[PDB]
């Protein structure tokens, strides 16, 4: 994602954990590639020493979404930055709002 | 013993 300063590319899960833990701040976050599915990404959010990781995918229409619980209204975003902006807001269904970007 | 918790959006 060339326009997403928090995108670290194909770093390992544990590398991402260590980058977030170095900040020591709940609400720190980054993006990295999925280790499991080509072209999927992981939004990684620090809270209380654990990295809450939300899989983010693009549709054939170009929109982006995060993995959502069964029965919950799933949200689609035109661009990654719009997903990020939405999840900066209080009380949106992730562990803590996205507050402290860990820039590559 | 992983520090990563795969999670889903809840709202």
């Amino acid at each position: 994602m060339d326009a997403v300063a928090v995108y670290h590319g194909k770093i390992s899960r544990e590398t991402g954990e260590k980058l977030l833990l170095a900040t020591g701040l709940d609400g720190s976050y980054l993006l990295r590639d999925s280790e499991s599915v080509p072209g999927v990404y992981c939004l990684c959010v620090l809270y209380h020493g654990y990295i809450y990781t939300y899989r983010v995918s693009q549709t054939e229409t170009g929109s982006w979404s995060a993995e959502t619980a069964p029965g919950v209204h799933k949200r689609y975003f035109r661009k990654i930055k719009n997903l990020i902006s939405a999840f900066q807001k209080p009380d949106q269904g992730i562990v803590i709002p996205l507050q402290y970007p860990v820039e590559k | 013993k992983s520090l990563t918790i795969y999670a889903q959006v809840q709202k």
